[PDB]
């Protein structure tokens, strides 16, 4: 089976450069052109260029030609994309993809669609440095009650970079949980909330604790959420 | 340019890949032809035979031992400043007009066990390939058949005597790879080689017509980009150009996904464009003036 | 340069229903080099169609691509749960690589009003000198919702952000949070903090509010 395996997520300062690798298996690496394509938050996919491992020939998008370098190591079955002079707008998921097979009946490049994609690699460009989150309770009450059921949660504020994970009661509570995608604040730091709806009748007998983990900062926090002493 | 012995020198065409030091722009592999065209194209290009000359302070050692895998020691050595010209300058699958092997069909690789390395075959009996403007190349079926039988025999000898040897068509994302792509002067032939590589040898019953006709598309070089290495083509509406060569060897790569422990699958073509160059450069080595 | 425009932005269908994706090109695509891709969150995009009409390997025969020149179509005879995803058209080859903005194939269900909850800033956060107010819209359909903050009846602007979950795989609903962020100072000088929601399932905007430092 044809597969492209890409290197792990990357966090970079503006002005720096990033090198993303793309390793092939299940086919003869040198025999197929490789495309590089990105998609930034809320944007369309953007083609950056291609490289041909067989002859070293390359092609560039005019938007990236000055800042991008494509390279290949056939002995390692790996293609590389390096992007320099990074800027915040370069924050995106970067994908490699192999062209399809060429056949006699095709015109040259009829096969230059994106036949097999890698899962992508996240590149974050930001001046922010690693920052662990503050974790604040979102207390239940009559203001987060819907008759028989109530809402409660945890606000995970001001962390960098992604990701954090959130569980509840150490995994004992999974139903009704909504952990929201992070939001990038103007400060450049991330925030998310995790909430869970529970029976209002258990707000006095049941303890609720959100477990927040942020590996990049080695931060682990367990915060007890409690009806605001009222 | 003279040659004498009584001095042994170690060679390794792998560690010392000398096409790795032949990376000049495409615009210098071609010169503008002044051939009085006296229908005609305004400017025409001729290929200059590929060769390497030793820069000042360096000399090229040439191993004169005919049967030589390219690596190990070499007794019969000589000193030259340039390697022998390689023609044609491009050749994707078959190797034409090369040097024939002495008495034996010879195959070589940097590492046979590593399927990533190209297998270069050198024949001892040349097979003619006549191509015309009508868009086809012709090869005698009987001669090609015997050729494959001899090649499969050597491959077995390398990979085990009870291996079935299967030839399959190229797999790739460009015609330069998939077809047998070669130039006869300024005319480039893209030939569908499926018919040449579609047989299995020594399975359980192995101990068409008269001639094999390969369909071919023909393009004529009319310009090129220098910093990009991109060639520019046009149909040869000039007329009918003939071309007859000798198949003297070929490039193969062996499949790495084969689930059959009793077979090996080989496809035409190398893992690199300059492999045709490498087939002719195994007996050279660049050194410093002693 | 070639601009591709897809419609509709969102396609809401139930399993068993026919789906039709449109891709319109600013340029006539003479090469017929049009492809369609399927993309699911956290997964590699997948080729569905190439050469306008060629089904890619492994792709169900429920998929088909057609069209010519300026207008191209991807159709699914009968939608299946695994078809829910984003779909992109693209042109490729000859230095012309460009993608449509995508169409979301989401699952249709009956309209569902959100349950709205508001959360005061914790007094532990207040100590750090900041105040975040959270508003929650829980389990609603369709995704379209408007959330506005008002502090002492004044419409707030440029001090809140919101976030929406992916469509729930069980009830096919969405949930949304909106976070209003103020300084401790700006927070003190006001008392009424209201979250105002409007949705298709509500016959009127709905307000959830609290009085500052009081319950
Ligand atoms: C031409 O090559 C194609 C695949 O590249 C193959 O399927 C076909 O059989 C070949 N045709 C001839 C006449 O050899
Ligand atoms: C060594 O090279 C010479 C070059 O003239 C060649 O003729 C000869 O075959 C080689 N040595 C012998 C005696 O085989
Ligand atoms: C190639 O040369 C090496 C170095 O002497 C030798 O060990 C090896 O057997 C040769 N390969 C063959 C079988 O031609
Ligand atoms: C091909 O071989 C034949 C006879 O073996 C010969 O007449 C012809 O000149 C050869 N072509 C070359 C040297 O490329
Ligand atoms: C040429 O080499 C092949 C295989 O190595 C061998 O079978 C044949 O006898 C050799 N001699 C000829 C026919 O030139
Ligand atoms: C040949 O390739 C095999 C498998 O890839 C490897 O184990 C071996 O080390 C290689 N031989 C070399 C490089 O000496
Ligand atoms: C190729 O042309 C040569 C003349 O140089 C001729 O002897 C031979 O019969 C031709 N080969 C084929 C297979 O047509
Ligand atoms: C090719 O050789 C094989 C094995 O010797 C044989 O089965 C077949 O008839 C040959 N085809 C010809 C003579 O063209
Ligand atoms: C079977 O394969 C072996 C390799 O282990 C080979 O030596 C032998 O010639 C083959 N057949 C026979 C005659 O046993
Ligand atoms: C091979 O040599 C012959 C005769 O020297 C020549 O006509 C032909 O152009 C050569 N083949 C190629 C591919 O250049
Ligand atoms: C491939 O070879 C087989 C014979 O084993 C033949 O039946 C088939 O038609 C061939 N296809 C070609 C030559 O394109
Ligand atoms: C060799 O013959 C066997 C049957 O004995 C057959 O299954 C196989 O396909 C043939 N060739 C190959 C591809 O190994
Ligand atoms: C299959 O190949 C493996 C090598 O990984 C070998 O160990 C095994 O004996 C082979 N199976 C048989 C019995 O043919």
């Amino acid at each position: 089976q044809v597969q492209l395996v890409q290197s792990g997520a990357e966090v970079k300062k503006p002005g720096a450069s990033v090198k993303v690798s793309c390793q092939a298996s299940g086919y003869r690496f040198s025999n197929f052109v490789i495309h590089w394509v990105r998609q930034a938050p809320g944007q369309r996919f953007e083609w950056m260029g291609w490289i041909n491992p067989y002859n070293g020939n390359k092609e560039f998008s005019a938007k990236f030609q000055d800042r991008v370098t494509f390279t290949a190591d056939t002995s390692a079955n790996t293609a590389y994309m390096e992007l320099r002079s990074l800027r915040s707008a370069d924050t995106a998921v970067y994908y490699c993809a192999r062209v399809g097979p060429y056949s006699w009946d095709d015109s040259p490049q009829d096969n230059y669609y994106m036949d097999v994609w890698g899962k992508g690699t996240t590149v974050i460009v930001s001046s922010a440095s690693t920052k662990g989150p503050s974790v604040f309770p979102l207390a239940p009450s009559s203001k987060s009650t819907s008759g028989g059921t109530a809402a409660l949660g945890c606000l995970v504020k001001d962390y960098f970079p992604e990701p954090v994970t959130v569980s509840w009661n150490s995994g004992a509570l999974t139903s009704g949980v909504h952990t929201f995608p992070a939001v990038l604040q103007s400060s450049g730091l991330y925030s998310l909330s995790s909430v869970v709806t529970v029976p209002s009748s258990s707000l006095g007998t049941q303890t609720y604790i959100c477990n927040v983990n942020h590996k990049p900062s080695n931060t682990k926090v367990d915060k007890k959420a409690e009806p605001k002493s009222c | 340019e003279v040659v004498l012995v009584n001095v042994t020198e170690n060679f390794n065409w792998c560690k010392n890949d000398m096409v790795e030091q032949m990376h000049e722009d495409i615009c210098s592999l071609w010169d503008q032809s002044l051939k009085p065209c006296v229908a005609c194209p305004k400017v025409s290009f001729e290929p200059i035979p590929i060769h390497y000359c030793a820069p000042a302070g360096f000399a090229i050692l040439k191993c004169n031992n005919k049967t030589f895998n390219g690596t190990g020691p070499c007794t019969n050595v000589s000193t030259v400043q340039c390697t022998h010209g390689i023609r044609p300058v491009v050749s994707s699958q078959l190797l034409l007009n090369g040097s024939l092997a002495e008495e034996e069909v010879v195959i070589r690789s940097c590492n046979f066990t590593d399927n990533a390395k190209t297998i270069i075959v050198q024949l001892n009996t040349s097979v003619e390939i006549n191509c015309t403007g009508a868009g086809h190349c012709n090869i005698a079926r009987a001669k090609w058949n015997n050729t494959l039988k001899q090649i499969a025999s050597k491959l077995r000898e390398q990979f085990g005597n009870n291996k079935t040897i299967i030839f399959k068509q190229s797999s790739g994302g460009d015609p330069e790879i998939v077809t047998h792509w070669f130039n006869c002067g300024g005319e480039f032939f893209y030939c569908n080689s499926t018919q040449l590589f579609n047989s299995t040898w020594f399975n359980s019953t192995w101990s068409g017509s008269d001639t094999i006709t390969l369909p071919c598309r023909i393009k004529q070089i009319i310009n090129m980009w220098c910093k990009v290495g991109k060639m520019m083509y046009a149909p040869p509406i000039s007329g009918q150009i003939r071309c007859s060569s000798n198949i003297t060897g070929l490039l193969l790569t062996r499949d790495g996904g084969n689930s059959n422990n009793e077979s090996e699958i080989f496809r035409p073509g190398g893992g690199d464009m300059r492999d045709n160059w490498r087939s002719e450069l195994y007996k050279y080595k660049v050194v410093k003036i002693e | 340069e070639i601009v591709l425009t897809q419609s509709p932005g969102t396609l809401s269908l139930s399993p068993g229903e026919r789906a039709t994706f449109s891709c319109r090109s600013s340029h006539s695509i003479r090469s017929r080099r049009v492809a369609w891709y399927q993309h699911k969150p956290g997964q590699a995009p997948r080729l569905v169609i190439h050469g306008v009409s060629n089904r890619a390997s492994g792709i169900s025969d429920r998929f088909s691509g057609s069209g010519s020149g300026t207008d191209f179509t991807l159709t699914i005879t009968r939608v299946e749960p695994e078809d829910f995803a984003l779909y992109y058209c693209q042109v490729y080859g000859a230095s012309s690589y460009t993608f449509g903005q995508g169409t979301k194939l989401e699952r249709k269900r009956t309209v569902a009003a959100p349950s709205v909850f508001i959360f005061p800033p914790s007094d532990e956060q207040l100590k750090s000198g900041t105040a975040s107010v959270v508003c929650l819209l829980n389990n609603f359909y369709p995704r379209e919702a408007k959330v506005q903050w008002k502090v002492d009846n004044a419409l707030q602007s440029g001090n809140s952000q919101e976030s929406v979950t992916e469509q729930d795989s069980k009830d096919s609903t969405y949930s949304l949070s909106s976070t209003l962020t103020l300084s401790k100072a700006d927070y003190e000088k006001h008392k009424v903090y209201a979250c105002e929601v409007t949705h298709q399932g509500l016959r009127s905007p709905v307000t959830k509010s609290f009085n500052r430092g009081e319950c």
